[PDB]
RNA sequence: AAACUCCAGUUGACACAAAAUAGACUACGAAAGUGGCUUUAACAUAUCUGAACACACAAUAGCUAAGACCCAAACUGGGAUUAGAUACCCCACUAUGCUUAGCCCUAAACCUCAACAGUUAAAUCAACAAAACUGCUCGCCAGAACACUACGAGCCACAGCUUAAAACUCAAA
C-alpha cells in the first residue's frame, strides 16, 4: 500500500496558519515507529474494525493502516487536516472513513454494522478503540466510556471493545 | 486670621459657621468608591439618609458603573436629591482608591452641593483578615 | 547578595494590555510615583504589548503646546523604570517588560478636519 | 541643472530694495549684505517689476498652454479679460441707478474672486491597505487648493460639450458664473465638500 | 470605628478651591505611605518576597544615595578649564 | 456570564482569626525561628575539641483525637472562553492554615564558609565565589553511572525516615 508522506512540523504549522514554533500550543507524534509500536500493543487487528480518535497529522492512523484493518473509522474534529486524511483515504481506497466532529458526542453505536455484536460472555467483539488524544480530553472519554461499559452501551454496544 | 487645614473639633469653640450652622451639624456625603462601582449617600450630622444614588441606579451597566462618567452622574444625581432636602453645605468622606474617587465630587459639586472638608475613610487594616493571591494573568 | 557588586555590574495579550492600561491609569492618578508626575496630569489612551512580550508601549495623549509635551516625555521617560517597579511590587503582574511611553497625535487629523468643516462652505443642503 | 547651488534665486521685487537703511531690521540689514556675496540667476523671461504684472494670471496662462506657445496662450487670457471687462460694461449701462453700486467692472478682481470661490479646503487621498481603495480626507495646502481651482476651470472650458464657442467667450462665461458663486466648477467643489464628509470616519483609519 | 470622627485624614477646604485639598489629601496619604499600604494590601505578598523586597529597596535606597553623594563630590571639578592649551 | 437580592449605604453592638506605621532599625535565640500590650518565670559552662546511632530540640507540609472558623485555600462543583478553549479569568465551598494533648523528623534546614586559637608578613592568588594563610581537633571524601537504589539493621513511621552496597557497562564524568 502506497501511502503519502507523514506531514512535517512546518507542513503542520501553515496547514493551521501559524506562522511559528510558539503558538503551535500541540503536540505531536510524528515518528511511524513508535506509532506502530503502539498498535502492535493494540494486539492483532487483523480483519478488525478500529474506531481512531485524535488523528491530526495522522502517525496512528498510518500505523493502523499499514495493519490489515478492515475498515478505520476516523474522527477528526479540525477541518485543517481533513484534507491530508482524505489523501490517506485516496492512498488506501475503502479502509479509511472520515468524519468530523467531536469525540466526545459522536455515537459509535451506529457507526459499524449489526454483525459484529458480539455477546458480553464472549470473547472482545473484533472491534477497538486507538487513541493518541490531547490530554485535556482524553480523561472526560475515558470517564464517559467507562459509564458506557457499566451501562453496556455507545462503543460497547458489540460488547467488550479494546481500548488503547 | 490664618487659614487652619485641620477640621475645627467639637469642644473647643470655633468662629467658622456656614450658613449658620456649626461644623458638627453640616450634612455628611459617604462616598464608596469601588473598583468596579461607586456609591453615594448623603446623611444628617443625625444620621438621616437625605439622598442616595450610585453608577448602578443611574442606568450605568457592568464596566460602564466603574467609569469617571458614571461616577459623576450619581454625584448629580444625588446632589439634585439632597439639594430637594434643604442640603447646600456638606462635609465629604471618600471610602476606597476607585476610579470614581474624585468623579463623584466633581458631581457633587456640579450639582449645586458645596464641599467644605474631605475626609478619606479607606480601610485599612492593621494586618486582619488576609488578603486573596495574586492573580496569576 | 552583594548589592554593591550587582548595581555596580492573541487573547492573552488583549487582556494582558487592558489590565496594564487600567493600572498604569490608577498608578498615575496619585503621587505615588512622584509629585511632579502627579502635577501635570499625564493621561493614556491605550496600553500595547509587543508579540514576544519584550516591550510594553504606553500611549500617551499630547497636547498642544510643545514645551509641555517635552517636559512630559522627560518625566516620563525618568520615570518608567519607578512605574515598572511599583507594578511588579502591587502583584499587577508577576513579570511586566520594560515600559516605553509613545506619543499619540491620531486625534490631531480628527481635530484639523473638524476645524476646516466649521468654516468650509458645502452650498445648499449642507 | 547647468546653474550651480551656489547661486541663488533673484528677487524681482522693485520697492524692497528702495526700502529706507532706517527701516531695515538687523536681520533684514544682516540679509542685504549677505546677498551681495551670493551669485544671483539670470531673471527668467516673464516676471518683471512692471507695475501691472499679476503672477496667478501669469500662472493661469502658464496652464493654459500647450506646446510652449505662450503668445497664444497670454492672446487667449487677454481676450479672456477684455471680454470680461466688455460684459460688465454692457450690464453696467443696463442697470439702474442703485445697481451700478454693485456692479463690478475690473476685469482682473473678478479673476482673483472667481479663482477664490472654486478653491476647495478638503480633499481625497487613495490609499490602499486593506487591499482596497479607502479615500480618506486630508486638510490640502494652499498651493493645492489654489492650483486645483486653476485647474478645474481650465479642464470645464476644455470639456467638448462646448462645441465652437471659442476659448476666450467660455472662459469670461465661467469666470463670471464662478464670481456669483454658480456653474458647474463650483457644483465640483460642492461634490467634494461633501464627499469628504460622507468618509469623515474614515479619519479614525488615518 | 471607637475613635471621633472627622480628625483623621480630613482636610479642610480654602476659598473652594476643592482640587487643592483633594489633592493635598493625596500627598498626605502617599507622604504617610497609606496609599503603598492599600495597594499592597489587594493580594497576599508571601513572607519571603516581602523580606526581599524590603531588602532590595533599602539597598537600592543606600546605592543611590552613595552616588549621587560621589557626583555631587566631583561635580565642583566640573568647570572651565584654567590651563587650556597645556 | 453565573452568584446574591434574609441584597447594598450610613450608624451602633460585636473574635479561639493575625498583629499598619515604628522598621531607612539589624536586635534576641544552639538552630529551626522570633517584630500588638501588660505581668511572672527566664536566656548553661572562669580552658578548647568532642557522636547518623547516646541525651534533648528541629520551618512548611502530613497524620490521630477533641474544639474554634473571619479570611485565605490544595481538591470538588458551577460561569466564560478556541476550534482539542485559560491549567491561568469569575463565583461557591472542603482538607489545611488556629487552640489543647500526641506523632511524623524532612528543606536552596545556605553565609552552599566545621569548632577554637592566632597572623597580615610573605609569592596575594589556577578560575569564580567571599582577601591569603598558620596551629590543633572532630566529621567526611578517593572516576562516572548503577544509586537520595537493592539487601541487612533500626525507628509511634508500614510506601515513610536514617545508614547504605555489589554484578554488568564506559573512557570518560
Ligand atoms: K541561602
Ligand atoms: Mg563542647
Ligand atoms: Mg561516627
Ligand atoms: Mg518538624
Ligand atoms: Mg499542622
Ligand atoms: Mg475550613
Ligand atoms: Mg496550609
Ligand atoms: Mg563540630
Ligand atoms: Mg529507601
Amino acid at each position: 500500500c502506497r501511502l503519502p508522506p507523514l506531514p512535517t512540523i512546518r507542513e503542520i504549522i501553515k496547514l493551521l496558519r501559524l506562522q511559528a514554533a510558539k503558538q503551535l500550543s500541540q503536540n505531536f507524534l510524528l515518528d511511524l515507529r513508535l506509532t506502530d509500536k503502539i498498535v502492535r500493543k493494540a494486539g492483532n487487528l487483523t480483519n478488525a474494525y478500529v474506531y481512531e480518535v485524535g488523528p491530526g497529522p495522522g502517525g496512528i492512523t498510518r500505523s493502523i493502516l499499514n495493519a490489515d484493518v478492515a475498515e478505520l473509522l476516523v474522527v477528526e474534529k479540525d477541518t485543517r487536516f481533513i484534507p491530508g486524511l482524505q489523501m490517506l483515504s485516496d492512498a488506501a481506497p475503502g479502509k479509511l472513513r472520515i468524519v468530523h466532529g467531536d469525540v466526545l458526542t459522536f455515537k459509535v453505536e451506529k457507526a459499524f454494522s449489526e454483525s459484529l455484536k458480539r455477546p458480553w460472555e464472549d470473547d472482545p467483539p473484533n472491534v477497538h478503540i486507538i487513541g493518541n488524544l490531547p490530554f485535556s480530553v482524553s480523561t472526560p472519554l475515558i470517564i464517559k466510556w467507562l459509564e458506557n461499559i457499566s451501562c453496556r452501551d455507545g462503543p460497547f454496544v458489540y460488547g467488550r471493545t479494546q481500548m488503547t | 486670621t490664618k487659614f487652619s487645614i485641620y477640621p475645627p473639633i467639637p469642644g473647643e469653640e470655633s468662629s467658622l459657621r456656614w450658613a449658620g450652622k456649626k461644623f458638627e451639624e453640616i450634612p455628611i456625603a459617604h462616598i464608596k468608591a469601588s473598583h468596579n462601582n461607586t456609591q453615594i449617600q448623603v446623611v444628617s450630622a443625625s444620621n438621616e439618609p437625605l439622598a442616595f444614588a450610585s453608577c448602578g441606579t443611574e442606568g450605568f451597566r457592568n464596566a460602564k458603573k466603574g467609569t469617571g462618567i458614571a461616577a459623576q452622574t450619581a454625584g448629580i444625581a444625588a446632589a439634585a436629591r439632597a439639594k430637594q432636602k434643604g442640603v447646600i453645605h456638606i462635609r465629604v468622606v471618600v471610602k476606597g482608591l476607585g476610579p470614581g474617587r474624585l468623579s463623584a465630587m466633581h458631581g457633587l459639586i456640579m450639582g449645586g452641593l458645596e464641599v467644605i472638608s474631605i475626609t478619606d475613610n479607606t480601610p485599612i487594616p492593621h494586618n486582619g483578615c488576609r488578603p486573596r493571591k495574586a492573580r496569576k494573568l | 547578595k552583594n548589592w554593591l557588586k550587582k548595581f555596580a555590574s492573541h487573547a492573552r495579550l488583549r487582556a494582558l494590555n487592558g489590565l496594564l492600561y487600567k493600572a498604569l491609569t490608577d498608578l498615575l492618578c496619585t503621587p505615588e510615583v512622584s509629585q511632579e508626575l502627579y502635577d501635570l496630569n499625564v493621561e493614556l489612551s491605550k496600553v500595547s504589548l509587543t508579540p514576544d512580550f519584550s516591550a510594553c508601549r504606553a500611549y500617551w495623549k499630547t497636547t498642544l503646546s510643545a514645551e509641555q509635551n517635552a517636559h512630559m516625555e522627560a518625566v516620563l521617560q525618568r520615570s518608567a523604570a519607578h512605574m515598572r517597579h511599583l507594578l511588579m511590587s502591587q502583584q499587577t503582574l508577576r513579570n511586566v517588560p520594560p515600559i516605553v511611553f509613545v506619543q499619540d497625535k491620531g486625534n490631531a487629523a480628527l481635530a484639523e478636519l473638524d476645524q476646516l468643516l466649521a468654516v468650509a462652505d458645502f452650498g445648499p443642503r449642507d | 541643472s547647468r546653474y550651480s547651488p551656489e547661486f541663488k534665486d533673484p528677487l524681482i521685487d522693485k520697492e524692497y530694495y528702495r526700502k529706507p537703511v532706517e527701516e531695515l531690521t538687523e536681520e533684514e540689514k544682516y540679509v542685504r549684505e549677505l546677498k551681495k556675496t551670493q551669485l544671483i540667476k539670470a531673471a527668467p523671461a516673464g516676471k518683471t517689476s512692471s507695475v501691472f504684472e499679476d503672477p496667478v494670471i501669469s500662472k493661469f496662462t502658464n496652464m493654459m498652454m500647450i506646446g510652449g506657445n505662450k503668445v497664444l496662450a497670454r492672446s487667449l487670457m487677454i481676450q479672456t479679460l477684455e471680454a470680461v471687462k466688455r460684459k460688465q460694461f454692457e450690464k453696467y449701462h443696463a442697470a439702474s441707478a442703485e445697481e451700478q453700486a454693485t456692479i463690478e467692472r475690473n476685469p482682473y478682481t473678478i479673476f482673483h474672486q472667481a479663482l477664490k470661490n472654486c478653491e476647495p479646503m478638503i480633499g481625497l487621498v487613495p490609499i490602499l491597505k486593506g487591499g482596497r481603495f479607502y479615500q480618506v480626507p486630508v486638510p490640502l495646502p494652499d498651493r493645492r487648493r489654489r492650483f486645483l481651482a486653476m485647474k478645474w476651470m481650465i479642464t470645464e472650458c476644455r470639456d467638448k460639450k462646448h462645441q465652437r464657442t471659442l476659448m476666450p467667450e467660455k472662459l469670461s462665461h465661467k469666470l463670471l458664473e464662478a464670481f456669483h458663486n454658480q456653474g458647474p466648477v463650483i457644483k465640483r467643489k460642492h461634490d467634494l465638500h461633501k464627499m469628504a464628509e460622507a468618509n469623515r470616519a474614515l479619519a479614525h483609519y488615518r | 470605628a471607637k475613635h471621633l470622627k472627622f480628625i483623621a485624614r480630613t482636610v479642610m477646604v480654602q476659598e473652594g478651591n476643592v482640587e487643592s485639598a483633594y489633592r493635598t489629601l493625596n500627598r498626605i496619604l502617599t507622604m504617610d505611605g497609606l496609599i503603598e499600604d492599600i495597594k499592597h494590601r489587594r493580594y497576599y505578598e508571601k513572607p519571603c518576597r516581602r523580606r526581599q523586597r524590603e531588602s532590595y529597596e533599602r539597598c537600592r535606597r543606600i546605592y543611590n544615595m552613595e552616588m549621587a553623594r560621589k557626583i555631587n563630590f566631583l561635580m565642583r571639578k566640573n568647570r572651565a578649564d584654567p590651563w587650556q592649551g597645556c
